[PDB]
RNA sequence: GCCCGUCGCUAGUACCGAUUGAAUGGCUUAGUGAGGCCUCAGGAUCUGGGA
RNA sequence: GGACUUUUACUUUGAAAAAAUUAGAGUGUUCAAAGCAGGCGUAUUGCUCGAAUAUAUUAGCAUGGAAUAAUAGAAUAGGACG
RNA sequence: GGAUAGUGGCCUACCAUGGUUUCAACGGGUAACGGGGAAUAAGGGUUCGAUUCCGGAGAGGGAGCCUGAGAAACGGCUACCACAUCCAAGGAAGGCAGCAGGCGCGCAAAUUACCCAAUCCUAAUUCAGGGAGGUAGUGACAAUAAAUAACGAUACAGGGCCCAUUCGGGUCUUGUAAUUGGAAUGAGUACAAUGUAAAUACCUUAACGAGGAACAAUUGGAGGGCAAGUCUGGUGCCAGCAGCCGCGGUAAUUCCAGCUCCAAUAGCGUAUAUUAAAGUUGUUGCAGUUAAAAAGCUCGUAGUUGAACUUUGGGCCCGGUUGGCCG
């Protein structure tokens, strides 16, 4: 079918999403120490058990 | 024109990439023995795997077959040697049983913690990789050292570093060079 | 017993039949006919580098409506002309005609992608430098 | 530190039986250094182009400087 | 509701096809035939029939 | 040593058998991938364990077996033993 | 008979009509050197092997040959064919599929370095020669080990627990913390010795060398398969995503981003190929009434296949290897 469609709009939405820069945050430990951080996050002190359990909730 | 310098790999990946249950069970191992990689678990479960194969293969030959008795005994004694296998179940249907944590329990990592001397699996790592602790007078800086029963008795800090005496070492020796320089002359 | 001879000497027959019927296997047939080497725009090889003739605007297949931004490439080892797609927003602004792109498969074993009719390839690098880079901004397009 | 040692029945039998770089390391032998290993090869190769002595081919070229 | 074919658009692929079309590579008839080797001669020179 | 012997398939054990590879023993390369080392004392004048084993098939060889499946034998007796 | 080192249609004379083939000859294709082997792991298999060892073949293509014990040799010669260099135009010279290095080719692959110290090879030979080979450089081909942090105090908060008539915190720590606290170590830098043929690195080790501005981990993904959001902002069937199913036309769980979250981690995506999954090539082990598939029918050669029956039963002796009850 058609092959000579407009090209004017190539790059449209990336070049019109407003920039917002990354935010500066505490650096996360690398290696072993991160696996540790996961262990205590996941399994040691736990967090919630609303119905079951979650991992990336926001407002619930 | 040389002899092929031979290698081989020492780990194996899980068939299924995202099995939530194996995933939990895996981290928990790391959390418990202070690992940094799933590989450190992959490594062992692979070791374990072949051992079982050796054991299976041997178990299908007849009882009191020559290879079976030779290769069977050899396997068992080597396992005992590092203190994985129980003195009682020293007859390879428990090498057939066995499991990963029986292996994990013998890393220098884990021994250097088990009888105090670290009081955390992680502090256990850091000490080992930092040239402290040794087996004889021979310093060991590899957490997966697999403590061989008859070496367990001789796990102390090394005759170097602090802890095992013979210097505090530069970062303290720095602060001690800040006391008789500021306050004194 | 249906079919297959069960005799003890019937090896030969049993072998031959297999050879015969392997031909009904799509891949085996492709392998031996050397379909790879023979037809197929690339050598049979993993990538191929060619040169950009015209920037195209391919209308997607239903139920999708879009213009898909592609490049006609004339492979360098081949002269064979091929139309390749140019992944990610913009990126078609990185190419230009006569430029030298590096093509690869679409991971469908031959066979075009999703709603792009006829395109069996994608761009991976222009002017020796990789789309991906140019997009993120880890790198800048060469002089000429 | 683990290493290897020898001890000779005399210095005469050391000096003859030892590697020649070892007698160097110690001091009982001069490094007599030479032209680069590849400078040397080229010496041999340039020499191949000449049959006989050489100097006789100097005088025949000492005529060349006329014609 | 489904749905069949001609007919019309764009694009792609393979076919048929004047050109007794073209190109590469392997053999190969017939003709011509280098060169060394063997062989009949030869005898610049150089000795005692030979070189 | 003479004089003669129906053909085979199967299977058993065995010879002949490169090394590295592989499987696998021994040895704490600090661990390990490796490597084939090494280990002991009188550490001033040497002591000593090693450098296995397995697989290696189809064919050829060599041997045990005689089920399973073939082959051949005596009917115009030109049969078999003496 | 000739020729050969020698057997032989090897070649020649004479004579004959043979040789091979559905048990696939002969011809074609091979993006074909063969082997040891490699990859995939229930087994049976499937795929691969230019390439570290063995064999073979070659030295731009063919043929010829000299020397010699051994070459039909190419870092030997001769010729032709194709390349191609030098020149005073008369002529002369060349063969990297040795080591490096250049061009070309392409998706695709490193230094115009050092040394004969080791391994070993050759010669008239302990000595010389060896781009064999070793040394270093380039090097995320693969493979091995595994840093990016460890520990107390404090500020509340807990969850415990004894008591609870009711303040509660106080002990034993679970840990989220915007002030704290001193310790440790190599990444690196570097006397030195070690290393080495001489160096470089490694192993040793004086002096240095960690607090967030690092000495600051990545690479993909977060609708399903498939581990991780229905957060906020942007776009509005556009731009793009999407292996596949599918998302996007104004509250996008999927695009462009921010935050947060997942998986693997000094490595992670992608493309191609192959292998497992695949009992979707099926000997083990497939399917064929209607999903793909029984030849219209019978005969029939090759091929595969093919009923039962022939020394069985009983008696005696010999000595082994495990295991019991005792030792
Ligand atoms: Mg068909
Ligand atoms: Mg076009
Ligand atoms: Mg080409
Ligand atoms: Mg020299
Ligand atoms: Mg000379
Ligand atoms: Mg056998
Ligand atoms: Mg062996
Ligand atoms: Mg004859
Ligand atoms: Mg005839
Ligand atoms: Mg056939
Ligand atoms: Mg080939
Ligand atoms: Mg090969
Ligand atoms: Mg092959
Ligand atoms: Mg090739
Ligand atoms: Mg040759
Ligand atoms: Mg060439
Ligand atoms: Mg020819
Ligand atoms: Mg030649
Ligand atoms: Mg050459
Ligand atoms: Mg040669
Ligand atoms: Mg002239
Ligand atoms: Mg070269
Ligand atoms: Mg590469
Ligand atoms: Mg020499
Ligand atoms: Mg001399
Ligand atoms: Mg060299
Ligand atoms: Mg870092
Ligand atoms: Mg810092
Ligand atoms: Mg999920
Ligand atoms: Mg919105
Ligand atoms: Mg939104
Ligand atoms: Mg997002
Ligand atoms: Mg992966
Ligand atoms: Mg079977
Ligand atoms: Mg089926
Ligand atoms: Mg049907
Ligand atoms: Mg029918
Ligand atoms: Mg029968």
């Amino acid at each position: 079918a058609k092959v000579h469609g407009s090209l004017a709009r190539a790059g449209k939405v990336k070049s019109q999403t407003p920039k917002v820069e990354k935010t500066e945050k505490p650096k996360k430990p690398k290696g072993r120490a991160y696996k540790r951080l996961l262990y205590t996050r996941r399994f040691v002190n736990v967090t919630l058990v609303n119905g079951k359990r979650r991992m990336n909730p926001g407002p619930s | 024109p040389r002899a092929p310098r031979t290698y081989s790999k020492t780990y194996s990946t899980p068939k299924r990439p995202y099995e939530s249950s194996r995933l939990d069970a895996e981290l928990k191992l790391a959390g418990e023995f202070g690992l940094k990689n799933k590989k450190e678990i992959y490594r062992i479960s692979f070791q374990l795997s072949k051992i079982r194969r050796a054991a299976r293969d041997l178990l299908t030959r007849d009882e009191k077959d020559p290879k079976r008795l030779f290769e069977g005994n050899a396997l068992i004694r080597r396992l005992v040697r590092v203190g994985v296998l129980s003195e009682d179940k020293k007859k390879l249907d428990y090498v057939l049983a066995l499991k990963v944590e029986d292996f994990l329990e013998r890393r220098l990592q884990t021994q250097v913690y088990k009888l105090g001397l670290a009081k955390s699996v992680h502090h256990a790592r850091v000490l080992i990789t930092q040239r402290h602790i040794a087996v004889g007078k021979q310093i060991v800086n590899i957490p997966s050292f697999m403590v061989r029963l008859d070496s367990e008795k001789h796990i102390d800090f090394a005759p170097t570093s602090p802890f095992g005496g013979a210097r505090p070492g530069r970062v303290a020796r720095r602060n001690a060079a800040r006391k008789a320089e500021a306050s004194g002359e | 017993g249906k079919g297959k001879p069960r005799g003890l000497n019937s090896a030969r027959k049993l072998r031959v039949h297999r050879r015969n019927n392997r031909w009904a296997e799509n891949n085996y047939k492709k392998r031996l006919l050397g379909t790879a080497f023979k037809s197929s725009p690339f050598g049979g090889s993993s990538h191929a580098k060619g040169i950009v003739l015209e920037k195209l605007g391919i209308e997607s297949k239903q139920p999708n409506s879009a213009i898909r931004k592609c490049v006609r490439v004339q492979l360098i080892k081949n002269g064979k002309k091929v139309t390749a797609f140019v992944p990610n927003d913009g990126c078609l602004n990185f190419v230009d005609e006569n430029d030298e792109v590096l093509l690869a498969g679409f991971g469908r074993k031959g066979k075009a992608k999703g709603d792009i009719p006829g395109v069996r390839f994608k761009v991976v690098k222009v002017s020796g430098v990789s789309l991906l880079a140019l997009w993120k901004e880890k790198k800048e397009k060469p002089r000429s | 530190s683990v290493g290897f040692g020898l001890v000779y029945n005399s210095v005469a039998e050391a000096k003859k039986f030892e590697p020649t770089y070892r007698l160097v390391r110690y001091g009982l032998a001069e490094k007599v250094e030479k032209a680069s290993r590849q400078q040397r090869k080229q010496k041999k190769n340039r020499d191949k182009k000449i049959f006989g002595t050489g100097k006789r081919l100097a005088k025949k070229v000492a005529r060349r400087n006329a014609d």
